[PDB]
């Protein structure tokens, strides 16, 4: 029913486009400038049908992430939002006359962390932020704008990213395709065969979002939305929220 | 003749790949990319590689001055000091050498051009890009370059170029301007200067890989959906950037001497 997704990613890295593609609609997607004095968060809620299920979806985007010359403490407004939803849930549990069945859960159930496709490994900001978030939210690292990475570069880049996550002890969500998901988003259509498909048209070819040999979008949509939505909520409640509640 | 080209931009924008594509060189055989934890407080270092280039029939000493570490740290406050100090130091050495009695054997190490690589992943210039260019635009000939242009559709590419140009004007950034073509030059040279000027900022692709551009092995990048050709002007601006640099190397040197060096020299007086 209720599902809250946090998109952490640099300005223009494709957060709004990917969400529109994932749910096959047009959410609010006003671009940010690069001149925000610090990181802030934009939250929007939508009532969707995702198969048969009435879905109250909240999308929380970072704004201004990675844009300042001094990127110190960029994680703090993100953690503040995540902690505020933990605290709101806890205050609900501490009510005398309470109705947790009626309560609209606002806790982040999944964090899509958008990794810029440098082709090297992780930026210092990526490491610092994911380390600050990994005990607060289910981190799902993804390579954004993955059509940037050539066929002969993708596997090495994925492996370098995971090696950095492992060697630095970053805890990422384990789902109950080689990770991290390399995704492409697009609200534009291109005629492929006899059908109109979400795609990106270049002078040299067409990247098809739903072509699993082009990117991991289908696998992301499958794992995040079609399969493990309930598990992401439960891990949020029984692991991340419980850690906060313990203090 | 000697030419010194400085390269600045966020790590991972294909800068070393493009530089090696321009001259068919191998300037970074032992380069080590640091891990994320090492980049948290990484400092900018100057690295200079000098090679002999014999383009067409003219031989020239090319020095590429790279700035590894630029933009890596969490807090990029002093990411400009070392670069600015290096540029001013070359002005300082030249001034001492041309004022001395050994003027016959002066080695000109002044920086004649700076390729500033702009990320194609955002919407436009970032505060770091603006501050760095404003910090050096009175000292060096800035050539802004859109990196990894094969990440952009044509419409995205046109949109980003138009915005970068607007922001350069908004922030009063002085980039290098190509000389206007004289009237005595023939028509197909005047149109050449016009075509180069119209494509600024150049959006380029580089590659060290031979791919199959059906019929011939050429420089490019292979994707499951097609092949980007480095030297296809309908794919990216690599050839315009290369042609611009080779055609205007002498003018770049002369502006460095007549404008930036002279402004350093007069500003030098205490
Ligand atoms: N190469 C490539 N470009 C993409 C992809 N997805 C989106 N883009 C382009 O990048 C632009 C920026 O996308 P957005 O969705 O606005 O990025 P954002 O993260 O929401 O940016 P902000 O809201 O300003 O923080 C889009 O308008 C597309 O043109 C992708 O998968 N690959
Ligand atoms: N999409 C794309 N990738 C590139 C291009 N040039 C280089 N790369 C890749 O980008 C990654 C980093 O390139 P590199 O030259 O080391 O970047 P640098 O850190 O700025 O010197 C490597 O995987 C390259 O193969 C390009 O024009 N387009
Ligand atoms: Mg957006």
């Amino acid at each position: 029913f209720c599902f809250n997704i946090l998109c952490v990613g640099e300005t223009g890295i494709g957060k709004s486009t990917l969400m529109d593609t994932l749910f096959n609609t047009k959410f609010e997607s006003d671009p940010a400038t690069h001149n925000e004095p610090g990181v802030r968060l934009k939250a929007r809620s939508y009532e969707l049908q995702e198969s048969n299920v009435r879905l109250k979806l909240t999308i929380v985007d970072t704004v201004g992430f990675g844009d300042q010359i001094n990127k110190d403490d960029s994680y703090k407004p993100i953690v503040e939002y995540i902690d505020a939803q933990f605290e709101a849930y806890l205050q609900e549990e501490l009510k005398i006359k309470r109705s947790l069945f009626n309560y609209h859960d606002t806790r982040i159930h999944a964090c899509l962390y958008f990794i810029a496709p440098t082709g090297h490994s992780l930026k210092s900001l990526d490491l610092v932020t994911m380390k600050k978030l990994d005990s607060k939210v289910n981190i799902i690292p993804i390579i954004a704008k993955a059509d940037t990475i050539a066929k002969n570069e993708l596997h090495k880049f994925k492996s370098k990213i995971m090696s950095e996550l492992v060697s630095n002890g970053v805890q990422i969500y384990q789902f109950p395709v080689h990770l991290p998901f390399a995704v492409v988003g697009s609200t534009e259509e291109v005629k492929i065969g006899n059908k109109m498909a979400k795609a990106r048209q270049y002078p040299w070819g067409v990247v098809q979002v739903e072509n699993e040999n082009h990117c991991d979008f289908v696998k992301l949509r499958e794992m995040l939305i079609r399969v493990n939505m309930e598990d992401l909520r439960e891990q949020t409640h029984t692991r991340h929220y419980e850690l906060y509640r313990r203090c | 003749f000697e030419f010194t080209l400085m390269v600045v931009g966020e790590s991972g924008l294909g800068k070393s790949t493009l530089i090696n594509s321009l001259f068919l060189t191998d300037l970074y055989p032992e380069r080590v990319i640091p891990g994320a934890a090492e980049k948290i407080e990484r400092t900018v270092q100057i690295e200079a590689s000098t090679v002999e280039i014999e383009e067409r029939g003219v031989k020239l000493r090319l020095t590429v001055v790279d700035t590894p570490g630029y933009g890596d740290a969490i807090n990029c406050r002093d990411c400009f000091k070392t670069i600015i100090s290096y540029i001013d130091e070359q002005f300082e050495r030249y001034l001492h050498d041309e004022s001395g009695l050994n003027r016959r054997h002066i080695i000109d190490n002044r920086v004649h051009c700076c390729f500033y690589f702009i990320s194609p992943f955002g919407h436009g210039l970032k505060p770091l890009d603006v501050a760095f260019m404003k910090a050096i635009h009175n000292k060096v000939n800035i050539v802004p370059v859109i990196a990894k242009a094969d990440t952009l559709t044509l419409k995205e590419r046109e949109r980003l170029k138009k915005r970068i140009l607007d922001e350069i004007e908004e922030h009063n950034i002085k980039i290098y301007h190509l000389p206007d073509a004289e009237s005595d030059e023939d028509e197909d040279f005047k149109e050449q200067t016009r075509l180069l000027k119209a494509s600024i900022p150049f959006s380029v692709v580089g590659s060290n890989q031979l791919i199959e551009a059906k019929g011939k092995k050429v420089r490019g990048r292979l994707y499951p959906w097609g092949v980007v050709e480095v030297e296809n002007p309908e794919h990216n601006d690599f050839l315009k950037l290369r042609t611009m640099l080779i055609t205007h190397m002498q003018d770049l040197q002369e502006v460095t001497q007549d404008l930036h060096y002279e402004n350093f020299r007069s500003e030098r007086l205490k």
